[PDB]
RNA sequence: AAAUUUAAUAUAACUAUUAAUAGAAGGUUACUAAUAAAUUAAUAAUUAAUUUUAAAACCUAAAGGUAAACCUUUAUAUUAAUAAUGUUAUGAAUAAUUAUUAAUAAUAAUAAACUAAGUGAACUGAAACAUCUAAGUAACUUAAGGAUAAGAAAUCAACAGAGAUAUUAUGAGUAUUGGUGAGAGAAAAUAAUAAAGGUCUAAUAAGUAUUAUGUGAAAAAAAUGUAAGAAAAUAGGAUAACAAAUUCUAAGACUAAAUACUAUUAAUAAGUAUAGUAAGUACCGUAAGGGAA
RNA sequence: AAGUAAUUAAUAUUAGUAAAACAAUAAGUUAUAAAUAAAUAGAAUAUAUAUAAAAAAAUAUAUUAAAUAUUU
RNA sequence: UAAUCUUAU
């Protein structure tokens, strides 16, 4: 496969800072995406899709009369168990992404796989999730005090 | 915040560690003149044919 | 000697640099990590069996093999037998011809 | 020895090409919205280069509003600490004003073309029309950069070989293909243009390759929705199929140069005075918009 | 205020060179051999020969080449 | 019925 509609998408490089005119009030909580939001099947944004998204092709008849259609990945919301953060959490889940997890073990082991392909085939919100997963071993593994 | 590593990715950062530790092949000056008379004779024979 | 070096062509100094002579590459396979290990060969890492692909890419390879050819300098390069690639002469005399033309 | 002419040059035109270099405010009306140096070179004033420095009202989606150039918050802010001051109740306590010191936030005006991505007509052509065509073009939408994209072979080839991309000559209107109509149309190879062009940043890669099925650059796939789903270099991919043989190593990556578009400078004009600077003004329309002399 | 331009093709005329021409980095284009769907086939007055269908080889049909000399 | 889905607090 290819992650043409991922690995495309590009973001304004930051300038680093050794004052800008305009800084947000809050905090950038998470790390940055390598990849950003996707602008173009927006619905993939809320979960995790595994970078699928809709295509368009063409309807076609026995008398060869083409006519635009879309096709969609099969979605269901699900809610899975982590057991990193001790809880269930739901989210919109293309089956195959579904049949991924079970393959693996678990919505973590999801997450946190190192590959590049995996890291493509979150979303932003499956990044977040990934930040989230990491942090919380990382704190398990490592009290402040040794 | 960057991303915490991964425990592979750690391992990884290790193993690069642990490869840098040791002395790197450099090109040795008497390797380099070996194969520079070797080229000469290659060179000679040449001619020779 | 040293001018003569000098004078060959830029990729094959370049790969010189890094995969010099002085050691002896081992024909086979080997551990990754191991530093006679083989530039031209699948060697593999010892935690994980995963073949890495070879640090040079095959044609790339074949090129410097063309290159010491070239310039007489075969010997001192690491030995590709195992690299199904065989080159020019060689490879004319010791093919075995198709299945299509002998029979 | 002064004038006259000829040709060239400006802060003072645009257009096309070639070469070089670089990748940048509008309005409104007023309590009008200013500057100050230093250092170095040239010759105290000097010009230039290199610098630091003051001011700079209001408006131009996102301090928060509105009917753009207004209103509303209240940094001549609040809190703390003190100092002089007046009043009250009991030297100590409470509130008010002024003055110093400290703490605590402040302001998305920002291009256009070029690039990539998403969706994607129709007129039209076929001398009708529906397959096909126009065309992945216009258009709309999103995102980045000075460029972007591409890029070091799971590539081409043919048993001889080559050796990243990019796009120009040839190859070639050839192979290929099409209601075999309208029509569409490669690649190898050889040349130019080009830059040092190779080089590790992956513990070397499955829901991946592959298959089935639905789509998918008129010729050459690589892509993709839905489900099935491998293998370790003793292995994979590449051709209707199989057998030989060749060749490359997918599911990890970085990459200058040639190129596109803008702006400036320089040059060349069998270019323009109705393509020669006014004005996007007058005027027309509710508006988008059109648009003179 | 109305037959223009680009990229090609075929004819003509004139010029250059000429069994070669253009380009000359290497390619490539056209010509130099006709014919056949294609294939391992292919030129001395014609009545000889070449290719195609046919065939043992000719004939027969079509087109081609071929006449003290100096190639088309 | 700790598949999935609907409503209220
Ligand atoms: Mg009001
Ligand atoms: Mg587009
Ligand atoms: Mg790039
Ligand atoms: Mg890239
Ligand atoms: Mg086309
Ligand atoms: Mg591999
Ligand atoms: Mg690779
Ligand atoms: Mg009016």
């Amino acid at each position: 496969r290819q992650w043409r509609l991922i690995e495309t998408r590009k973001i304004a490089k930051q300038p680093n800072y050794q004052k800008p005119l305009h800084m947000p009030k809050e905090r950038k909580k998470f790390p940055d995406y390598k990849y950003g939001e996707s602008n173009i099947f927006k619905q993939s944004n809320k979960g995790l899709y595994g970078g699928s998204f809709v295509q368009f092709g063409n309807n076609i008849s026995e008398s060869k009369a083409k006519t635009r259609k879309k096709w969609l990945p099969n979605v269901v919301k699900k809610g899975l168990w982590s057991e990193t953060l001790n809880r269930k959490i739901s989210i919109k889940m293309t089956a195959k992404v579904l049949k991924t997890i079970s393959k693996e073990g678990g919505i973590d082991n999801y997450l946190t796989k190192e590959k590049s392909a995996r890291i493509k085939e979150l979303g932003p919100t499956g990044w977040k999730l990934r930040y989230r997963v990491l942090k919380r071993k990382d704190e398990i593994e490592n009290p402040p005090h040794k | 915040p960057e991303m915490p590593l991964t425990e592979v990715r750690k391992s990884h950062l290790a193993e690069k560690k642990e490869l840098a530790e040791r002395e790197v092949p450099k090109l040795t000056e008497e390797d380099m003149e070996a194969i520079g008379a070797r080229v000469f004779e290659f060179l000679e024979k040449q001619k020779r044919e | 000697y040293k001018q003569y070096f000098d004078s060959l062509p830029l990729k094959l100094k370049s790969f010189f640099q890094r995969y010099p002579p002085s050691i002896k590459y081992s024909p086979v396979s080997t551990s990754t990590k191991a530093i006679n290990a083989n530039p031209f060969l699948p060697n593999k890492h010892p935690v994980t069996q995963r073949f890495h692909d070879p640090k040079y890419s095959l044609r790339r390879m074949s090129d410097v093999y063309k290159l010491a050819l070239r310039y007489g300098v075969e010997e001192f390069l690491p030995p590709i037998e195992n690299t199904k690639k065989l080159f020019f002469e060689e490879k004319y005399n010791k093919k075995t011809l198709m299945k299509g033309v002998l029979l």
